[PDB]
């Protein structure tokens, strides 16, 4: 007969005990049992066909991506302890700004800043929203699919935080036009335009590999040295403190999807050629990036130096990780 | 040899049963009994086991062979009691 | 001072805009949208009836999330599962082996409405969704996990969705069909209105009732959570059903439901159905598998039905007839067969058990009686042998479900077969076929265990290694949940 | 980023100022504070062993709640208490009545050395033992408040200090005693060092698990979580001994401790020594109350007095052999006296219980048991009257507790009497008698419920009466816990 | 033989289904069940002539002090949902605002006034910790007493900031003393003997009554606009946005216990002769805090509004209440 | 009218019993008795029920009445079996 055993079976020898972590994230997808047929139907399905070219057929290789750990080790039960006291501090920082009427403070300079460069960023963050919910789907390997599940949520998080401002912003200032101008900026704005593009092109890379470098190595520290970065020291030293918490605890999110990319880079490498075919899709794409920086950075105040460091930050993400 | 679905009389249900083409329809019978009377059906011996095609009520005469049934691979029949 | 969410909220699903750089059928690819020929801009008039925003939820389920763990903390010492009652073990390692991977699963499910729906509301719900159904996997898989150590059925929570064990294709076989391989449009009628609203919130409902009448207080502490989170996004079907029938697709709107019930039903059959007349004890029964399903299940989807303005389905009368019928046939099938199931299944034809029978299910003694006469006289005269099997059941081509109905003294089992493309197929009912027939292209060259076993694909191909094709040996395979207890009382 | 924690926290206690405006004495009035012209500065060297900072506090507890709260609200609907052992049901309603509001007072007593210390760090401790000791007397009410509908009794949670019920006033004479009229360093001896760190503490894990075993487990989440916070506060005393005894007062720290102990002690015999031995059924019983003190309390007396520089006390060996003794006495007292409190005690005498206590104890059955066998004997020969009282017994003047020993085929009850004043009061011990004579000034002029009855101040002067001035009517008057079901096995 | 109850019978017959408030918050002191001899010992023991001369002899009187009730309604289980939100938006600031260099950012100038005018409020906030650890042991009622028991933690809490952020303070300015000189200011610097006075005077009124009055109606309204509204708006146009956010957040505790201290005046008025007592203890102590608010507030830039505003405030909160 | 104390010989504890002034010993005895005898002491009739001054053991003779005895109220009695 079948002895009890210690653990998950397939987790038994380990030599550690397995972490609730390990317990509940791992070796988790089904359609990877059979890369002939992914689901328990028809083969020639039109979805069949999607997992097999992009996900199996992917040209960035492991022979057991379910081997995969997330650094910080994520799981539902611990993201929601996380973020409720960091959404504690935010809802905070929203309550008692306001019961002081930080709005008021402003000036009429930074108030139209805030329409063309902050308002719209709902548009992008969204995109992102969806960016990474489509990695969540297509990674060929639970605990990497899961880290694409949290990053949404911050990601749909930030798109929260950049709503609700909204409606304070034009309950301040009502003839501005917040949240009723935004689509328009976003879709015919020179500024917007360079990242539009960027997230719109990067959006339909199908390939798990290359959405995963396309959103999280490339348009993602983009976005996040642009609009949090940049705008971030901007929103302080323009007397928008605030925005300049705001963006600072929002990057924390950034920092954490960084690491989990940063982890998953750092398994690629460990099987030969992987490097290349990073490197062949950062090349396909930062130049999109660059782009992306230059026609929003440089409409800011002091535009051709946000424009050198957010370049160079961007960039110095992916130098450490090889 | 030939697999064909066996749906018992007074059995709740259909099972696979492996024939030869070379049976009775008696034999087909017995082989399908094996698995339903005394499992799940009392036996009835003042009864015959006679053998219809499923799709359309054809009964087949006792001693007719599968070879000559025009059955398709896995064809479904009814196991049924009569005199 | 903070908002009112009344205020703000509409901006959160403000998300839509007009591609450029890209075309709209790139950027939203019909094969995984469903759009249907529907604008963008007909499709931002879809409107969830239950709103939540961010701090809301992470606040909210963190609180969910404190209460369910520190109840299986604090019990967790006192071991209830050992001396629980068998019948309850067995609902609970079935469960946990049949959902707490395809619960996972869901969360793609939900994913693909989140990237792919047109829709912005419902992009913002799929992505709470996806949250949901991560927490749903998740702690559906620690739970058990206490539970390791006592029986290897248990790691099944884990394994069983990896394995071909006949019962895990019977779940794949739906899942798939309805949350996996479906475009965002299809996948929030068949998956969060069909199943989810029809038939997974009334049933965690009754299953929530069970553990505690049971005094199991961890599971019903378990259930009852996720129930409370199902609303959220089961609402997600409803208003896509709305612009969908307004607009010129009825018709299409109309079949998917019909298909993503009868499925349902089907896997409901055999998964509910089982448990509630046979593994939960007698005096622990308030109603009848078919009491059930009318009071909680058939008016409600006749409800809804009516307000969206559509048809009850074609096969309606022939669903409430077989009410009395399948999952009897389901639970012989299991029982009879109870080496291939992972779980302990449960007997339920003692003396009393079978007058509750006959109470709740007229006419079922002079029919599924009948077979359980026979079973029980060969445990009596010492043949056990002869309550085991030594061949496959007819599997059913769609539901992956083995094909059975009455016995006895009113025999009405029939197989609605069909001939497609020089390869004959075996169904179970007349909707299950028709469910091919509408969509043949879907389910063509899918093989069903039976299928596997004749073109050799199971070697060796006799029963022991059919059994090792599922994965299952000694220790895991199952057997009579309360040990043949119940056949004393014949002698 | 944040600070470590080791790097700020001194500061948290860098609060002593020299007064100017007033005078050290004013605003640390020697009544209240007890600094026994021990320096502000040589006051300044106390470190608690155990430290927290506010926003840890407030975290930590409310994670804390959140569960008990949660088990509460999940185990609520099925109703356990219904079908409890009565025995148990008793111990709960004893518990509720005796301790709740006292925890209520105990924060007050907290308060007092929060304001009047001069240990800095003692302060800041006593604030949270304050929201230490709220905590527990708010939970110690809403729990009990799901049960106000069941009986009666239950109200007593609440209404019990409120009364002069023979107990209450038993309790009240020792919390007074000990934390309410006492100075900020004396509070902090007798109780946080002499009783919560002595008793409490170990009591309540035993309850903890005693109330798991018997399969309530709100209660065992209840109590087992209140312990957690018991430690925080609980260290306060030892620092202060050290402070006493390195400086001048190893005398006068001593007397507080050998008081403290031994009116705990007393306490204890009577709410924790008759549930342990009597109430708890025979297969619940890990060990006797004697073995339970002997493991858990003695050796860490012992143990903590050894370090601290100070000896055992005086009465040590006289306390060892009453662990034979005392108990048995309270339980007789209070079940034969069972109509005078508000639970219903339980018997504990049938035969497999009588043998357990003569292999706990030997000689039980040729002693105490003498008592039992006349009880019983009149039970049997319907003759019930002759097993209710007609009288009060003696009251102990020091912990309002009776007077009872030894009784049987080796007699030994002693009453240590004294006259002080021309008043002739009553003592259960030597100790008890050694307590007021030390301090009479603070004992002199009480009553007990017997003094009361005798100097006219109990009206009608019956039973009855007593009766009514004990606040008890039909219906919360206690009786026999299983109802005389024990009886039935003499006949 | 006695009927099971709807409710505790101290509260039987209340029309309404009583609150979690009611349930676990009242008629819960015993001591003031035998005004003649309170404790259960020697009716000439130190404690009862204590309790009879500062409680039950109070010129401040009610049939039923029983009957308050607290406007927040505040249990344990409340106030640690409550103050772990606010404790995690304030550590939530301590954390980011460090991250950024905040400390780095301030004037030497500004710096001079933190350690003069607000690391020495460690003390004048303990001894208010004190007071109301007082209020707490011998109001009348169980009811008033909960409001003193969380009065008393903010109090604490208060501390609590205040300790942390003098590390941090030391951390960033080693050669200025912080932690170790604020003992000395207190003690010897006149902008802080206005308070001391008033405070150290205060804190041996021992008449619950005059003691509620002498912390809660008097001191606390004076300390709170110096210290807290005054310094904060200083701190704030002063470059110091932490100590601004800080001194709000906590001032939300202040509000609250001057709610309770509202509802209790409030409720003292249903008997005449108590408007006139109270009015004879403001009149007492109100010179003693005028004192207190001169000498702190006029060593401040602007000294003299900061006065005048600071003044009438604190008067403006007792005309509130009649 | 008096309150004495009684110890009951072989009893657990120490009951409060009223006695007259004029009682003799045998009648103080048999007061006490009332409320230990056959409740939680068995009778001994081959015995005589005596009186000793709790406090020092001084033995009292069994017709010597209370009021000579020289008590103080609520002094504290042995009632013990002898012969
Ligand atoms: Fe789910
Ligand atoms: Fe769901
Ligand atoms: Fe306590
Ligand atoms: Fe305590
Ligand atoms: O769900
Ligand atoms: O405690």
């Amino acid at each position: 007969a079948l002895k009890p055993l210690k653990t998950w079976s397939h987790l038994a020898g380990n030599r550690r005990r397995p972490s609730e972590y390990e317990v509940v994230s791992t070796n988790l997808h089904y359609f990877t049992d059979n890369p002939e047929r992914p689901w328990e139907l028809d083969s020639n399905l039109p979805m069949q066909t999607w997992y097999k070219k992009y996900c199996f057929d992917s040209p960035l290789k492991h022979d057991d991506w379910n081997a995969f750990r997330d650094p910080d080790q994520l799981v539902y039960r611990t993201y929601n302890l996380l973020q409720d006291g960091q959404e504690s501090y935010v809802q905070g920082l929203f309550d008692q700004l306001n019961d002081r009427g930080h709005d008021q403070m402003l000036t009429r300079e930074w108030v139209e800043t805030l329409a063309r460069f902050y308002t719209p960023a709902r548009y992008l963050f969204h995109a992102l929203q969806m960016g990474s919910v489509y990695i969540h789907q297509i990674a060929p390997a639970s605990t990497i699919t899961n880290c694409a599940t949290y990053e949404t949520a911050d990601h749909l998080r930030w798109l929260t935080h950049t709503a609700y401002r909204t409606r304070e912003l034009a309950n301040c200032y009502p003839d501005v036009g917040f949240g009723k101008r935004e689509r328009d900026v976003w879709e015919n704005d020179p500024a917007w335009q360079g990242f539009r593009e960027l997230i719109e092109k990067a959006l339909i890379a199908w390939d798990w590999g290359e959405a995963f470098t396309a959103i999280n190595l490339v348009t993602k520290p983009a976005v996040e040295e642009a609009l949090l970065q940049q705008l971030g020291s901007l929103a302080q030293s323009e007397g928008d403190t605030l925005l300049g918490l705001l963006a600072q605890a929002q990057k924390r999110d950034a920092e954490r999807h960084r690491r989990w990319s940063s982890a998953l880079v750092k398994m690629a490498l460990e099987k030969e050629g992987n490097r290349e075919v990073l490197q062949k899709w950062v090349a396909k794409w930062e130049p999109l990036a660059d782009k992306a920086i230059e026609a929003y950075c440089s409409a800011l105040p002091d535009g051709e130096n946000a424009i050198v460091e957010a370049k160079s930050a961007s960039r110095y993400v992916r130098q450490m990780m090889g | 040899t030939f697999p064909i679905m066996s749906n018992f009389e007074r059995d709740f249900v259909i099972q696979l049963v492996p024939v030869d083409t070379e049976d009775t329809m008696d034999q087909v019978a017995e082989k399908c009994a094996y698995h339903s009377i005394n499992r799940r059906v009392h036996p009835q011996p003042e009864k015959i086991l006679r053998v219809r095609r499923h799709e359309d009520g054809t009964l087949f005469p006792r001693g007719m062979i599968v070879s000559d049934a025009g059955l398709r691979p896995t064809e479904t029949l009814d196991i049924i009691f009569m005199d | 001072s903070m908002l009112k969410r009344e205020d703000w909220y509409d901006l959160t699903r403000t998300t839509n805009w007009t591609p450029k750089y890209v075309t709209e059928n790139e950027l939203f690819p019909e094969e995984m949208s469903g759009a249907r020929g529907i604008s963008m801009e007909a499709w931002e008039k879809y409107d969830e009836p239950y709103k939540i925003t961010y701090p809301e939820y992470v606040s909210i389920q963190r609180e969910k999330d404190s209460g369910a763990y520190s109840i299986k903390a604090a019990l967790e010492r006192d071991g209830f599962v050992d001396r629980a009652d068998p019948g309850w073990v067995s609902t609970m390692q079935l469960h946990f082996g049949a959902w707490a991977l395809e619960e996972y699963a869901a969360s793609t499910a939900e994913a693909r409405m989140a990237r792919f729906a047109k829709a912005p509301g419902n992009r913002n719900m799929a992505t709470f969704g996806m949250m949901d159904e991560n927490r749903h996997g998740q702690i559906q898989l620690y739970f058990p996990y206490a539970n390791v150590k006592r029986s290897r059925k248990w790691d099944w929570a884990h394994k069983a969705i990896h394995t071909n064990e006949w019962a895990a294709i019977a779940a794949r076989s739906f899942f798939d069909d309805m949350m996996m391989t479906r475009d965002s449009v299809a996948v929030s009628i068949m998956l969060t209105f069909a199943f989810e609203t029809g038939f997974s919130n009334m049933q965690f409902l009754g299953l929530a009732a069970d553990a505690a009448e049971a005094g199991d207080h961890t599971f019903a502490s378990l259930i009852s959570s996720i129930q409370t989170d199902e609303s959220r996004h089961a609402q997600q079907g409803g208003p896509s059903l709305k612009i969908l029938v307004e607009n010129g697709k009825k018709d299409e709107a109309q079949q998917m439901v019909d298909v993503a019930i009868w499925r349902s039903w089907k896997l409901f059959s055999v998964l509910t159905g089982p448990i509630m007349d046979y593994y939960t004890p007698l005096e622990s029964r308030n109603q009848s598998f078919k009491e059930f399903m009318l009071e909680w299940i058939v008016a409600q989807f006749e409800r809804q039905l009516l307000d969206l303005g559509l048809d009850k389905p074609w096969y309606w009368d022939q669903f409430m007839q077989d009410l009395d019928e399948t999952h009897h046939g389901m639970h012989l099938g299991v029982w009879y067969w109870r080496p291939t199931v992972w779980w302990d299944p449960a007997a339920g034809v003692s003396p009393e058990e079978r007058e509750w029978l006959e109470e709740k299910y007229p006419g079922w003694n002079d029919t599924w009686g009948q077979c359980w006469d026979v079973i029980t006289d060969n445990l009596v005269n010492g043949k056990p042998e002869l309550t085991v099997p030594e061949t496959l059941p007819t599997i059913c081509n769609m539901c992956n479900l083995p094909i059975a109905h009455t016995p006895g003294n009113k025999w009405n089992v029939k197989d609605y077969q069909l001939e497609y493309e020089g390869r004959l197929y075996h169904f179970g009912s007349e909707a299950d076929r028709w469910c091919f027939q509408i969509d043949p292209e879907r389910y063509k060259n899918h093989t069903n265990l039976v299928d596997r076993f004749l073109k050799g694909e199971i070697q060796p191909a006799d029963l022991a290694g059919a059994l090792m094709y599922m994965s299952l040996e000694p220790g895991v395979m199952g057997d009579d949940a309360h040990d043949y207890e119940w056949v004393k009382a014949y002698q």
